[PDB]
RNA sequence: AGCAAUAGGAGCUU
């Protein structure tokens, strides 16, 4: 695509049935600088949803 | 201290004590029941 | 949520120049050009045009990262010639070739009717 | 300027 030159090797090419799995990066990316702590231990809470 | 056994909030107005707190309350009940036997009749099968 | 905008490929900011020239001091009479907001389309055209001149000794380009829309080009020339003048010469030559190509395509299309 | 706990279940990567 960059140069239009033929590729020296031939490429296995055709349609294939692919699936969209439920694991998205935007449902997993999490960062925490400072946030809520636990009442008992005063340590960072557990959970992406809980920060 | 209550730090070791803090209470918590379930739905915005309700609180249950930690296990250690209820255990200490049960111990206090037991203690007072002990102090209700050496003050009156106690036919030796309630003291034990 | 981290995806940049699809129009930053082509819209030039006001604080970002289109073109920036720095010299390569290691070899004589060589310059490094960074083209912002361009891609292989201009780069390959210019590279293969410049590579066929007698006075051009080195010419190359790369796109260091596909997620960023720029390329950098190294161009060296002989003692008398300046790489900048050769760059304008190549640009003008490709422009003239495209004009001739357009004229011939239009005449051919009219004849095909 | 303050967003509960405990459990069970289903999953992710080794």
């Amino acid at each position: 695509g960059h140069t239009g030159k033929k590729l020296m090797a031939q490429v296995f090419f055709g349609p294939t049935y692919y699936q969209r799995l439920r694991h998205m990066v935007d449902d997993k990316i999490h960062a925490r600088a400072r946030g809520p702590v636990q009442v008992l231990t005063r340590q960072p809470v557990e959970g992406r949803s809980r920060d | 201290p209550p730090q070791v056994r803090p209470s918590i909030a379930m739905d915005e107005t309700t609180q249950g004590q930690d296990d250690l707190t209820h255990k200490l309350s049960d111990i206090l009940k037991a203690n007072i029941n002990v102090q209700k036997l050496e003050m009156d009749g106690s036919p030796q099968h309630i003291i034990n | 949520m981290n995806a940049p905008d699809r129009f930053e490929l082509f819209i030039l900011p006001d604080d970002v120049p289109k073109l920036k020239i720095t010299p390569d001091s290691r070899v004589p009479n060589c310059i490094i050009i960074k083209f912002e907001r361009e891609d292989h389309t201009l780069a390959n055209l210019l590279r293969e045009e410049l590579a066929l001149y007698p006075d051009v000794t080195f010419v190359a380009y790369k796109v260091e990262h596909p997620l960023f829309a720029n390329f950098v080009m190294r161009l060296q020339t002989e003692e008398g010639t300046r790489p900048k003048q050769a760059l304008e010469r190549a640009c003008a030559s490709i422009i003239n070739k495209l004009k001739t190509l357009d004229h011939k395509f239009n005449e051919e299309w009219n004849i095909k009717n």
